[PDB]
């Protein structure tokens, strides 16, 4: 009777797309054909005959990555009307992802939605799986979110995104994404969520063995985080925490809607032994800077809000103690004047595996990340300082001064979470 | 005669209630499905009061089951007890309250009121002679705090004379599990001060030490969190169900405790409590069970009795007894914790005898308690209140449903009006 | 009525009442379950002063074990009469004093004694009269140097008119198994002298020589070790829980004995002892057992009378027996040994006859002896003391946890007061 739809915008959410899906299939037991041999509406829905379809929509300007799909292992299980493609990319540039070819192709996937949206009636979340490294998963990001607050308005709109590293950069106009998309997903998203590439690497290096990770690696780590934010939805815990209370829970001023994902605990398959993972082991390592997904130092800011996803096998009183522990430290400290700064979620499921007892995903909005932009902030000042680069997106159709109009719509985004962290 | 409606709210409340329900099979004999196997014939001649005696050899729960999201509904329905309860009576939203007082009080709460409020027409109608309504749910959440007061203020409406009772859980002093229950306690604290005849209110941090300093457990289960609540709440009306050497019922309990309408925030007390095996070592009698109730830990609420005076004190056994030997205890121990009281009550003691104990132990005693000591955890409440709100953060949701300061603010003075009532005749002797 | 509450300390103490309480387990009929199989009945008239009849057939020990690590508790609760005590009563830390008097009275004392004096509480309520305490620990460790006497000076300001005796070990004369021996014993010394009415002192090298000397015993255990003592303790009640032909009990043995309160640390005296089949082989009788008791050898604090004077003398029977074969061999004997008695007390032969023997042989006989030998043996302690005083060793430890010199000196001049006194009487006739 409750749903959440998924959208996948660019080459790098429909890469994530392909082993969230994996991932999903093989929870409830789902085949690649849709078929298996009771509530999980959330996800899915059932045709006359006895399959079920992904609530997923597919959009490219490239047609590369969705023919792998459409000739790939998981084929079947698509709707073809589903499944966008356009004909010329983007190719790294925001102003043909916002102008150029991205107006014409927009009228197709927004009529998906609403034919999406006939068998849904407890609309509670939107996904829209989109980085901000390519231009076709950022030009199409902000042209996709100003329809469906016209189109909905109070229902929820939340974006696994994928965060530009700081120093392991691949394309060059990387900077000049992040400050154009600013103005969208500040004034539609109800809560974004970044993801660093270069937190993950440490992680596959020392804590899974494998110094040198693979892209089918990396897409692992987050999906395992998407299904235990909608553990409490498509199973039941004795604390099931849905999806309206996080966003009326993490954020204390509805501008500052950036939390970070941390899944926990992470072990590899021959350091599952020599352990135990209790439930206070485990969310002592949550808050260890090197086991976040999110190149920020915790200890050089303050926590607003926390919130803790427990699955698999978990006690509270046994939880009790352990979040006891988290506020009687010292180098561990929050925002004072909000005292009250845990949400904890209980799921009597297990963390399934992908070719252990319990799992934790935190999320904690706090004043760490705010350095994060600031160091992309250097990146996009020298770049501009040259004017190196105008003649693309004025020669694809942009102000010059929309640049400048974002350029301090970043300094009063700065300034939030500094006002914040003083009493 | 004077039967009694049962509504539930929230999330917490209904399995609270799914295991209360089940003390009141097994205090009257009813199996899982509906029918009757009791032998003692003290259950059958008072068996109306919590059950409609459906046709054919039926009963029925007769309570109404209240959320907002079909979760919790088909949780009770699929494990034990579900199908003992009417179908009619599962009444139930699709949307959850989000964890918003506003959500449960204004927009979602005005939707399935009118499908409660026949529903409790047509039980009060079918009831022979109605005592009074109970509702369980919490303070924390949305739906327990909204919805459930959003009821109780259309009843005052109704029945002037009916008792109304709240075993309302107190929001936690120190483990936060709601991020906005300071908005969900101070909210629901307005509603509980103008027209709840008598409050129940609960810590959740000394449930979990009473199921860990006395029973001494390594994994306390909500099955056994709960379960204490759930013997606390039949203790309550155990003289009502069964006749007495000094009966009782919701109305005596009433007029004897409240001594001023605006403090009736009452505190419970349940003995014995023993382990497994740590259960023969100990003379489990009359004075074990008097000593037993009046210590600081004892109370479900974290509150130390030390730190407060009391104002009056109920006490209800269970099982057969004798008196000098009850008598003398009630009333040597008002003399050791003699300046913890206070002056102005000749024999504070209310003293209750059933005849009936539990289905397990021989006696067993509930005390029902009332001190000053509850005022001080909410100048934390309202300390951790003003810590949300002199940043004046978490009001766009309350803006976006719309409300003003004033609202807040009143409700805020309303529980500094329970600040200066409680410490007033807490500064009087 | 006039119950006894029973306090253990130390390690060397527990493992005493851990045998200690066997022997009255037989003294009652007592199974190491609980309940009751005896078949004489006078064990039933008394049997209230050392057992809570529990609920439901039982009897429950009347003690409370302290230890400060889980390990001794672990090994009674294993081992025999383990199942037999409350899990209730088992109230002990986890640290451990370190062998440290400060340890067990300023810093780990202060943590651990407030769950004492509650169940020092509990039994004194639960007590219908309360007759006395008593403790069994040692002077030489941790436990049983800080934590024990940290008890009493509490004990003290509750009960003025409870008697209060510890069976506490002297420090070992020649044998040296405590490093700080001194320092566990001088300021243990202090508060012994202050508020212990009478108080039980033990040598460790005659309990060795007494196994020894008149068994003949190769390899003693502390199960044999410990065992006399147990007798002994039992031969000190052994006429209020059973009647005599002269009865008598714990006060009526304080005011005989104790001529000034500065002046009752007291010696003991069992009878009868033989070897495995050199046990037939002599006439048994009250004058053996008359002999067996006066002599240096049977005194289980190793001193000479011959160097030294009584004061006073108590002695307790067992068994039926007639009086004119006890009371000229309780007079003859005050004049074979007339010069090594004390001039100013007429007949200081005190003389109890119980009328209930030990569970074994005949007769036996318990001797409570009183004399200024023992002061010799501090003259020793003092020397001791102030050889690791005049160097000042071992001061960093009490300095850590807090503690000037003139409670060290004042102390060694308190126990100079015993030496100043028991002298004072001796160089008097
Ligand atoms: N003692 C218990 N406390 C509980 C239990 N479940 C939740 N809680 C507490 O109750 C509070 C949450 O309230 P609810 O469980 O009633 C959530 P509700 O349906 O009222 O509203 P929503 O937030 O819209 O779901 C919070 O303080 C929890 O710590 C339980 O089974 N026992
Ligand atoms: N006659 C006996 N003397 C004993 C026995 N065990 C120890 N002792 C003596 O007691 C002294 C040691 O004291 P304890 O056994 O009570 C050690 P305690 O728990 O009091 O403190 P810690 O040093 O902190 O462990 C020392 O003089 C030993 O020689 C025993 O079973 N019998
Ligand atoms: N999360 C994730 N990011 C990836 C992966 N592979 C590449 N990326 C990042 O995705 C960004 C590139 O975006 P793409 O989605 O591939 O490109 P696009 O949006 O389709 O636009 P164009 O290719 O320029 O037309 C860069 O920052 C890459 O580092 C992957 O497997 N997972
Ligand atoms: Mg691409
Ligand atoms: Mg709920
Ligand atoms: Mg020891």
């Amino acid at each position: 009777m409750r749903e959440c739809i998924s959208i996948h915008v660019g080459q790098a959410g429909v890469q994530i797309g392909n082993a969230c899906w994996e991932l999903y299939c093989l929870e409830h037991g789902i085949q690649p054909d849709g078929q298996m041999p009771d509530s999980f509406n959330t996800f899915f829905s059932e045709t006359g005959a006895g399959k079920h379809v992904p609530r997923a929509v597919f959009v490219d300007l490239e047609p590369t990555v969705i023919d792998e799909v459409r000739t790939g292992t998981y084929r079947q299980l698509f709707h073809p009307e589903q499944l966008i493609t356009g004909k010329e990319d983007a190719a790294n540039n925001y102003a043909r992802g916002h102008y150029t070819i991205g107006k014409e192709i927009i009228d197709l996937v927004l009529d998906r939605i609403r034919k999406l949206a006939d068998q849904c009636t407890g609309l509670q979340g939107f996904l829209v799986f989109h980085s901000f490294g390519g231009g076709t998963g950022s030009g199409f990001t902000s042209l996709l979110m100003e329809r469906l607050s016209v189109d909905y308005g109070k229902k929820s709109k939340l974006e696994f995104s994928i965060y530009p590293a700081p120093q392991v950069s691949t394309a060059v106009v990387e900077p000049y994404n992040s400050i154009l998309t600013t103005h969208t997903t500040l004034e539609h998203s109800d809560c974004a969520f970044m993801v660093d590439n270069e937190a993950i690497y440490d992680i596959c290096r020392r804590n899974l063995d494998i110094e040198r990770p693979t892209y089918t690696n990396l897409n692992r780590l987050i999906s395992q985080i998407v299904s235990s934010i909608t553990a409490s939805l498509r199973f039941d815990g004795a604390l099931n925490v849905d999806l309206t209370e996080f966003q009326t829970n993490l954020v204390p001023y509805p501008r500052i809607h950036f939390p970070l994902a941390t899944y926990a605990p992470v072990i590899s398959a021959e350091k599952a032994y020599h352990e135990q993972l209790s439930v206070a082991e485990i969310t002592n390592a949550c808050f260890e800077p090197a086991n976040q997904m999110v190149k920020c130092d915790p200890r050089h800011g303050k926590y607003m809000a926390c919130c803790l996803l427990y699955r698999g096998d978990v006690v509270p009183k046994d939880v009790n103690a352990a979040i006891a522990t988290i506020k009687t430290k010292r180098s561990i400290q929050f925002v004072d004047w909000c005292p009250t700064g845990f949400k904890v979620g209980i799921n009597y499921q297990p963390p399934t595996v992908v070719p252990v007892q319990r799992a934790v995903c935190m999320l904690s909005n706090t004043t760490a990340i705010a350095e994060a932009w600031a160091r992309l902030d250097h990146k996009f000042d020298l770049m501009y300082a040259k004017r190196a680069f105008v003649h693309w997106y004025v020669g694809e159709g942009m102000e010059e001064g929309e640049f400048s109009e974002a350029r301090e719509d970043m300094a009063a985004l700065e300034k939030d979470y500094e006002e914040v962290g003083v009493d | 005669m004077r039967e009694i409606v049962h509504i539930q709210a929230g999330q917490c409340g209904n399995q609270i209630g799914a295991k209360f329900w089940e003390v009141i099979s097994d205090e009257h004999g009813i199996d899982p499905t509906g029918s009757y196997h009791g032998d003692s014939d003290l259950q059958l001649e008072r068996i109306n009061v919590y059950y409609n005696e459906a046709a054919g050899n039926k009963y029925v729960p007769r309570a109404i089951l209240v959320d907002l999201e079909p979760g919790t509904m088909d949780s009770v329905r699929s494990g034990p007890f579900g199908q003992i309860f009417r179908p009619d009576n599962f009444v139930f939203g699709q949307s959850g309250a989000g964890n918003n007082w506003a959500k449960g009080h204004y927009t979602e709460g005005a939707e399935l009121v009118d499908s409660v409020l026949d529903v409790v027409r047509k039980e009060s109608e079918s009831c022979d002679c109605l005592q009074g309504f109970q509702l369980t749910h919490s303070l924390g959440g949305g739906t327990g705090s909204g919805m459930g007061t959003l009821l109780i203020s259309k009843i005052r409406e109704e029945y002037p004379d009916r008792i109304m009772n709240t075993f309302s859980v107190v929001p936690s002093p120190k483990v936060s599990d709601t991020v906005v229950e300071p908005y969900n306690a101070t909210l629901s604290v307005h509603q509980l001060v103008e027209n709840t005849d008598e409050t129940y209110c609960i810590d959740n941090e000394a449930l979990y030490d009473i199921c860990f300093r006395t029973l001494k457990l390594t994994t306390p289960t909500y099955g056994d969190l709960n379960h204490l609540v759930s013997a606390t709440m039949s203790g309550v009306t155990t003289c009502l169900r069964f006749p007495g050497q000094l009966n009782a019922d919701l109305r005596k309990l009433a007029v004897n405790m409240v001594p001023f309408p605006r403090l009736h925030f009452f505190m419970p007390g349940f003995a014995p409590l023993t382990s497994r095996g740590s259960q023969q070592y100990r003379a489990l009698t009359v004075p074990e069970l008097t000593q037993q109730m009046f210590d600081a830990k004892n109370m479900m609420a974290a509150c130390d009795p030390r730190h407060g005076r009391y104002l009056t004190v109920a006490a209800v056994f269970r099982g057969r007894m004798s008196m000098k030997e009850v008598d003398e205890q009630m009333l040597n121990v008002q003399n050791k914790n003699s300046s913890y009281f206070v002056e102005w009550i000749p024999n504070n003691v209310k003293t209750a005898v059933c005849d009936i104990p539990p289905r397990g132990l021989k006696m067993s005693a509930t005390f029902i308690g009332n001190s000053t000591a509850i005022q001080e955890l909410f100048k934390r409440i309202s300390e951790q209140f003003t810590a949300m709100f002199r940043r004046k953060a978490f009001l766009h949701w309350y803006t976006g449903e719309g409300m003003d300061e004033m609202e807040f603010t009143e409700a805020e003075s309303n529980m500094n009006d329970l600040v200066s009532e409680y410490q007033q005749y807490q500064d009087a002797t």
